[PDB]
RNA sequence: UAAAAU
RNA sequence: AGCUGCUCCCUAGCAUGCUACUACCG
RNA sequence: GCGGUAGUAGCAUGCUAGGGAGCAG
């Protein structure tokens, strides 16, 4: 991407910490949610943020890889899946 | 040299018996699996002998069969399948169901119409026209 | 008279996972709980209890015959 | 993007510890020595604990091959270490070589800089990246039983109601969420500070330990490696297992490599594996697989000396000594050296492995790596000891599918662990008797031999600055008195002198239970150590065996009996064909009787049955094997010795000591 | 390497390599093969030769057992044993062995030429496992006889797809359908290379053939198309599953009130279900295949399968079923193959589908609760063992009817089987009886259904739907234009071409014949879409064009002549040389000029 | 070697356009009843006419065009761009072109069905 | 010499 | 799917060693 | 009658190589 080369580019010797690549210039995050009451204060809604940057969620699945819907991701629902839930998001502008 | 070279040879077929039959039998263990594990289980199960494991298992013959596990706390519901009416009979006196050797208080049946029945309308006579695997669900004593 | 059930809990579960159970989270990790703690146990009135609940889970799917199997 | 730190080290230094003589090399690149290097840091450890934690481990850089850019980890930053640069790093090249390919993949910086951003909350442990999709949950599955042995057990009055002996060891099985929760059991390793005017005296006594070995460097033609069928880690496990790695590359190849690591830092990736095997415990056990590129070159660079420990006999570490013929005899001898009021007494480090600090997992490193005083230079020793602190103490560890950051403590399956654990073990036993004694009222001790000590050693603690060797002596034979030890790695006996330990001369269990407190962060509970005031029944435990004290011909030996309960238990749960139809296996069960023989000479009456019904078993086995052969063909083999089996004068001879 | 006797079902290592399958001997029973037959080769671990370099004694009633091999007795080492010996052979497992005295019939099986009719009326009454050993030997026999056909190259090239070929000379040459191929092959110096696989077809004059090509290689003159065979594999499963009743009805819910109707079915709906596996004969065109998908309503819930090995059974049936059930119904029968294509409905590969029709070498292997299996007259042993092998369900079902036609049997040129013996089900329901019965006409004109219970039942039929329109000019057939053994009678067609327009309504009837190459001269002049007298069968139309040959054994078959009037609507015509047939006739006599 | 059809095998045919390109088209369907052959265009006559007038022929199949010298490759990119829609695929260098080289897009991708190129 | 197979 | 250490069992090869008896010379 | 080499058969040791299995940290 140019987006490596920037960051790489403003480095004042050209090395750069490895850990901090993926955070600013994935385009890609996977969250692994173990309960309701996490899902509830982080990835709530269908946009969040994380690493300073605004994520959008799409498709999400669970233990058993298989689709879910954010609809019935509701607390009294939330009894009847297969808990650790892994919601993809991308990088929105 | 003519009795070192039987003894030889009466070496060799031994190292080929002694493989050969292994090879035998170490491969047609792997290939009987699924089939020997079943029978080992109801063996050792036919040996324990608890009423609350008999009993679960020959209804379970007469397909009547639960739909989720078994549970334990004093209030959790349990859904089990009632194919025929002389299977109702011997298990659903009232309103009581005795399941897996306990007492369940029977709250809701609904027959295969996935529409609900009234227990006052499960009889002999009327029998003949419920879509009749129905689903008993109860709690427990 | 325990030792008897601990080895049948174990034999049970090997059934249940090959009969591909670990397909579906929920109920292995139920199965899975309920084997060990029987194999934990010290009074042989709570081991019957998860012993029949564990084996209501072999009881519930159709894929062994079990009216053949019944054979006596 | 700062990941060079180097003034506000030295502005927090001069702001809080302005006034202590000594100088402070931010990065230890430029220190003097191994004590310096100690000294540094110590320092270094407490001042990392302000920056961020993103600013840690490798120092990625992009390179070219011809006209193509890659991204390769120059080199990296430690928490305890500083800044450190590699001094070969060529941009520019027009094609890689073998040994370029295997150390380009190897490193963590392609994988972890091409996959996807992850975020999972199910852990405290910093995660960086997802090398794929999907995450995946491994599972453990239950054992086999074998029910032929559990029958005949059965009908010989085994496992009534109301015995002695009845089964607790089982094979436990885990659900998807096993591996990853084990892996969290890293959040125990805290950034712990050592006093370092104490452990700069303790590991000079320490080494002292290790005075009669020899070790160095070796050329790749003089490597030992058992089993090449052992996997390779990650990414080398998609190609082969370790006998590719070692085919495919010459003895100059290997030699490139290893003298290409005395100067430049390679990060390496460690697998983590779950455990398959019998246990009286449901906690799942795991294990970390290293990488080949750092076992390949920690095996010469260490070799010689874990050899040469491993074939001595009568010393502390008493690694390599087999217990048949006469062995628990004489390790049990030798411990009791001559003490004057001899008690034993042993204890147990709750979470060894995760809870280690970093400091003494340095000091173990340098306490090895002393050997090479002729053979490596200074920078030598000092990028050799960067490459095992970034290949196994702080590391990418990848569990499941993704790549978390390692925080510290051992890795279990790396070169030389279960020799950094007894120098551990001694190094934490060594500070439990400075500690006893340094803190007992000197107007008391009468023996004013002892007085003096304790005033020298304090005066040598506290005061004298450079290494008294005639008081390391003096101290080291005075432990060599009063407390002998008997070390494997993390296993520990120590037969002392009761009437000091009485009066607060040498180290009690209260001592190792505030040194773990405040040195390993950790609460050692007085349930797990054992103390024995009767020597003719040794040990309560060490390795799991028990000591028994028999009438052996002529004279009384220490015989060591395991747990019947263990051996029953392998006897009846297993893995598929392996005993399930042990007619097929009739040497599982003889070896599983020679480790139960001990048990005849016992006073309780069902342990010795276990051992009969061993011998009994293995005769029916054989007696059921040559009926099916005799009907399979129609002729009887013609010369089987399996007849020794089934007599004990063949068991009886493995603890008779000539062989 | 080791099995199970093919007599008394003990263990061995021994097959009897000179018979074609390569059957598993116990010791005794290979003895008593070996002993009184030509095959006197044996296989166990390894085979028995004189392993003597040079020596190629192979009987083994004469080889000796030497030092780690058998040897010949001029190469026989100072310490031997022979093999044959004491009445068995050495194999493994001697001494627990046990003897069935069935090598009788084993023989029998073995070493026949399945050339006469005792052959196949001593394979369908022995045990069931020679029962399974029978078949598949004597589907490979046919299929290796196969070989024995000529070959064809090329001889000149006309047209794209329209060419001259040129058969061996002094050897049989294959028939020509679309289901007989050849690989063709080109042979230039060097260069003998796989071309493609061709089927034929003998266009509008000769020698010229139309045909097909698997890919567009241009063809030319040096090549050679060869027929390509086929392998057989070995069976498991019996014919039909041991039979058990119950008390109650299992694992089939009935209903009270779905479409009466099927009404005097519904005891008969029951007894289905209360026991293992049922059978219903029907003569032609009554409630049968009615009563499949009857029951299959009546059982709404149930998983139902059906089967037939003709292919138009089973797509008219998937007609009849389209008709009545919820869609939601799938005819998996073939992805691509059996160029005369099928069904237009869904699917041939999900296999959830509750309603699943298919023809029976092409079946997947699924679970099921009924499994309808169609016109057992028509099937084999080997076919009724490919189904119980490849599905289990819980009840099986069996309809046809034995006097309507049986499979062709090619190679049997003698004598001739009854019903009795036509398979395993058949017999069953002639031996002790259908074990339900279904028996009056729905379908047919009565009149006909009066013809055809005239004579090949004893009358036992009746019906509604009279006249009219039937005519059976006795007429005269002119040159037997025989290019292949199909009979081709153009002069024939000189009928239909006696009544191409003055029926200026009766415009989409059917037309079949028992002469496949006749017919497709009904595809050479055509008149209207036309069919077999196979591929009927479980068939029916409104108005039925029929025409025969001369008075041959093959067209003067009384159940051809059957499965021939008995499926139509309510006309049909029967255009027969005739010397006795029409004093068989109950119509109305007609001639050539006779168009009034 | 070669290998002759009966038929144009899977080529996907235009209707009537470019019958200026008549003299060319008679002989286009020559190229699917054949493996492969030859052509001579003498100087100034067919070169590249033939080519990109079947390039015309059929537009929905990718079809490429090489050469040795890059004179040849410009002169290639000659006598295409007019006959071509743009829509245009001609790419040669990526770091060579001692002298200049193709004119409009990439070398990464290879987009449109008619791509020019040098053999080496 | 009649049906017709990953 | 790890790094070590110890122990039993089976097979192969080589040299050494040992011993018997046969052939050539001294 | 004995010394020297060359043989076969037999025997023991030791060491390498290969495979299987058991325990311990
Ligand atoms: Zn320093
Ligand atoms: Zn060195
Ligand atoms: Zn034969
Ligand atoms: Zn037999
Ligand atoms: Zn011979």
């Amino acid at each position: 991407n140019d987006a490596l080369n920037n960051i790489i580019n403003n480095a004042r010797d050209g090395c750069v910490p490895l850990n901090i690549i993926p955070l600013t210039t994935a385009a890609k995050l996977m969250v692994v949610i173990p309960d309701y009451n996490t899902y509830k204060n982080t990835c709530d809604g269908t946009t969040f943020t994380y690493a300073s940057a605004l994520w959008e969620i799409q498709q999400v699945v669970d233990a058993d890889s298989k689709i879910v819907q954010l609809s019935e991701i509701s607390m009294d629902n939330s009894p009847n899946l297969a808990w650790p839930l892994i919601v993809t998001a991308l990088r929105a502008n | 040299r003519d009795a070192a070279m039987q003894r030889k040879l009466e070496k060799m077929a031994d190292q080929a018996m002694t493989q050969m039959y292994k090879q035998a039998r170490s491969e047609d263990k792997r290939a009987k699996v699924t089939s020997a594990m079943q029978t080992m289980l109801f063996t050792m199960l036919r040996k324990l002998d608890n009423d609350a494991l008999n009993n679960i298992i020959n209804n379970a013959r007469d397909g009547c069969v639960p739909l989720n596990i078994i549970p334990l706390t004093t209030a959790a519901k349990l859904m089990v399948v009632i194919p025929d009416y002389n299977t109702y009979k011997n298990t659903c006196d009232g309103t009581t169901f005795t399941y897996a050797s306990a007492l369940w208080e029977i709250q809701q049946v609904v027959d295969a119409d996935s529409k609900i029945v009234q227990l006052s309308e499960i009889s002999m006579d009327n029998s003949p026209n419920l879509a009749w695997p129905l689903i008993v669900t109860a709690l427990r004593a | 008279k325990m030792s008897d059930v601990k080895c049948t809990s174990v034999v049970l579960l090997s059934v249940l996972q090959q009969l591909r159970v670990e397909s579906s989270s929920k109920l292995w990790a139920q199965c899975v709980q309920l084997h060990n703690d029987i194999l934990l146990a010290k009074d042989t009135t709570e081991a019957f209890e998860k012993m029949v609940s564990l084996l209501s889970v072999l009881l519930s799917m159709q894929g062994a015959v079990d009216i053949n199997k019944l054979c006596e | 993007l700062k990941y060079d730190f180097t003034e506000e080290r030295l502005k927090l230094f001069d702001r809080y510890f302005k006034y202590w003589d000594q100088t402070y090399h931010p990065n230890c690149v430029n220190c003097l020595d191994d004590r310096c290097i100690l000294h540094c840091a110590n320092f270094n450890v407490l001042f990392s604990t302000v920056f961020p934690p993103t600013s840690f481990g490798p120092l990625v850089r992009k390179i070219f091959v011809d006209g193509v850019p890659f991204v390769v980890s120059t080199g990296y930053h430690f928490r305890e270490l500083g800044v450190v640069h590699n001094q070969d790093v060529n941009l520019h090249s027009s094609r890689l070589s073998f040994k370029e390919l295997l150390v380009y993949a190897a490193d963590p910086a392609m994988h972890a800089a091409s996959g996807n951003l992850l975020l999972d909350k199910r852990t405290t442990c910093f995660s960086v990246a997802a090398l794929t999709n999907n995450v995946a949950f491994q599972t453990v599955k239950p054992g086999n039983f074998n029910k032929d042995f559990y029958d005949f057990a059965v009908s010989k009055g085994f496992f009534k109601e109301g015995s002695s002996v009845e089964l607790k060891h089982f094979f436990f099985a885990q659900d998807g969420n096993a591996a990853i929760s084990d892996y969290d059991y890293y959040r125990y390793n805290l950034p712990t500070m050592c006093d370092i005017r104490q452990l700069l005296f303790v590991v000079e006594v320490v080494d002292k330990y290790f005075d009669c070995y020899d070790g160095g460097c070796i050329n790749a033609n003089q490597v030992i490696v058992n089993n090449l069928d052992k996997s390779a880690g990650f990414p080398f496990n998609k190609w082969g297992k370790a006998r590719l790695y070692y085919d495919s590359m010459s003895y100059e190849d290997q030699d490139a490599l290893f003298a290409y690591t005395k100067r430049n830092v390679i990060p390496t990736i460690t697998q983590m594996n779950l455990k398959y095997a019998i246990s009286a415990k449901n906690r799942a056990r795991t294990v970390a697989g290293v990488s080949i590129c750092s076992t390949m070159t920690n095996r010469q660079f260490h070799q010689k000396l874990l050899k040469s420990i491993a074939a001595t006999r009568g010393a502390t570490v008493v690694i390599g000594t087999s217990k048949f013929y006469g062995g628990w005899h004489n390790m049990l001898k030798t411990v009791y050296s001559d003490v004057e009021n001899p008690h034993l007494m042993g204890w147990d480090y709750p979470k060894c492995d995760r809870a280690m600090p970093n400091m003494l997992r340095i000091m173990a490193s340098l306490v090895l790596a002393r050997k090479h005083t002729t053979c490596c230079s200074l920078s030598h020793r000092f990028y050799r000891l960067a490459n095992e602190c970034a290949q196994v103490l702080s590391e990418m560890v990848m569990c499941g599918g993704s790549l978390y950051v390692k925080p510290g403590g051992t890795s279990s399956g790396d070169a030389t662990t279960a020799y950094a654990n007894s120098v551990f073990n001694i190094c934490q036993a060594v500070t439990a008797n400075v500690n006893a004694l340094l803190s007992t009222d000197g107007n008391k001790i009468a023996d004013k031999y002892v007085r003096n000590l304790q005033h020298r050693l304090y005066e040598c603690l506290y005061r004298n600055r450079d290494v008294d060797t005639d008081f390391v002596n003096e101290f080291y034979a005075y432990l060599r008195k009063h407390f002998s030890m008997m070390i494997l790695s993390d296993d520990a006996v120590v037969c002392f002198n009761s009437t000091y330990a009485s009066q607060g001369l040498v180290a009690s269990i209260k001592n190792f239970k505030s040194v773990l407190y405040y040195q390993n962060n950790v609460f050692m509970s007085e349930a797990k150590c054992w103390t024995e005031t009767d020597l003719t029944k040794g040990p309560h435990e060490f390795c799991s065996q028990h000591t028994m004290l028999v009438k052996q011909g002529d004279d009384y030996v220490y015989l060591p009996y395991p747990d019947p309960s263990r051996i029953l238990g392998a006897g009846c749960f297993v893995d598929d064909i392996v005993k399930t139809d042990g007619t097929l296996m009739i040497e599982r069960f003889v070896s599983l009787a020679i480790d139960a023989y001990p048990l005849t000479k016992h006073p309780n009456q069902e342990y010795a049955d276990v051992f009969h019904l061993y011998l009994q078993y293995i005769r029916k086995l054989h007696d059921e094997l040559t009926g099916h052969m005799l009907d399979m063909y129609s002729v009887m083999l013609t010369n089987n010795n399996t007849s020794r089996y089934w007599e004990p004068e063949f068991y009886e001879a493995m603890y008779t000591p000539h062989t | 390497a080791v099995g199970a006797c093919v007599l008394c079902n003990s263990q061995t290592s021994l097959r009897c390599g000179a018979c074609i399958r390569r059957p598993f001997l116990c010791c005794k029973c290979c003895y008593d093969h070996v002993i009184s037959t030509s095959h006197k080769l044996v296989l166990s671990v390894n085979p028995y030769v004189c392993n003597a370099p040079g020596c190629d004694v192979t009987d083994v009633t004469q080889l000796y057992l030497g030092g780690m091999s058998y040897y010949c007795k001029s190469h026989k080492p100072p310490i031997s044993f022979p093999l044959c010996a004491n009445g068995q052979v050495f194999g493994l497992y001697k001494n627990t062995c046990v003897g069935s005295d069935n090598v009788t019939d084993f023989n029998a099986i073995a070493t026949c030429d399945w050339t006469n009719a005792g052959d196949y009326i001593l394979a369908n009454t022995c045990t069931e496992r020679l029962k399974l050993f029978a078949a598949e030997t004597l589907k490979a026999t046919e299929e290796t006889f196969k070989l024995s056909y000529g070959i064809a190259t090329v001889r000149e090239v006309l047209s794209d797809r329209e060419l001259h070929l040129s058969w061996e000379v002094g050897k049989p040459r294959p028939p020509l359908n679309r289901n007989y191929v050849f690989t063709g092959y080109r042979v230039t110096k060097n260069s003998k290379v796989q071309i493609g696989e061709y089927t034929f077809e003998k266009g509008d004059y000769g020698d010229a053939v139309v045909y097909r090509g698997t890919t567009t290689y241009k063809l030319n003159v040096g090549d050679y198309f060869v027929l390509t065979s086929h392998t057989v594999m070995p069976l498991s499963a019996p014919t039909l599953v041991p039979q058990e009743h119950y008390v109650r009805i299992t694992g089939l819910y009935p209903t009270l009130n779905i479409s009466d109707e099927f009404s005097s079915n519904v005891a008969n709906y029951q007894k289905v279900g209360m026991q293992k596996y049922s059978t219903l004969q029907g003569p032609p065109g009554t409630g049968k295949s009615h009563f499949a998908i009857g029951l299959a309503l009546y059982y709404p819930s149930a998983r139902i399968v059906y089967t037939a090995c003709s292919h138009a059974a089973v797509d008219a049936l998937c007609e009849k079923a389209l008709k009545y059930l919820p869609i939601d119904k799938c005819s998996r029968i073939i992805p691509a193959r059996a160029r005369v294509e099928c069904f237009d409905k869904f699917k041939v590969n999900s296999t959830l589908e509750q309603y699943v029709f298919c023809t029976v070498n092409a079946l997947p292997e699924t679970t099921a609760d009924i499994v309808v299996f169609d016109e057992i007259s028509m099937a084999t042993n080997y076919d009724l063992s490919v189904v119980n092998a490849r599905l289990r369900a819980k009840h099986y079902v069996y309809i046809g009817d034995p006097a309507q036609l049986p499979a062709p049997r090619t190679l049997l040129t003698k004598g001739t089987l009854e019903p009795e013996y036509f398979n395993s089900v058949c017999r069953l329901m002639k031996t002790i009886g259908p074990d339900m019965f279904l028996g009056t006409c729905r379908r047919c004109p009565a009149e006909i259904v009066d013809t055809v219970s005239a004579l090949v039942y004893d009358n036992k039929l009746k019906a509604h739907k009279d006249k009219s329109a039937q005519c059976f000019k006795m007429f005269y057939k002119g040159v037997i234009t025989h290019d292949v053994s199909s009979a081709i009678n153009r002069p024939q067609i000189g009928v239909v071409r006696e009544f191409l327009t003055r029926n200026p309504a009766w415009r989409k009837a059917v037309f079949i014949s028992p002469y496949n190459s006749q017919n497709a001269v009904a595809s050479k002049i055509l008149g209207l879409p036309t069919q077999t007298v196979d591929s009927s069968q479980g068939s029916e139309y409104d108005y039925v064009i029929f025409t025969q040959t001369t008075e041959t054994a093959h067209s003067c078959n009384v159940n051809r002549f059957n499965v021939a009037i008995t499926r139509a609507k309510v006309g049909i015509l029967c255009i027969m040389s005739d010397r006795d047939l029409y004093d068989k006739l109950q119509f109305t006599s007609l001639e050539i000029p006779r168009r009034n």
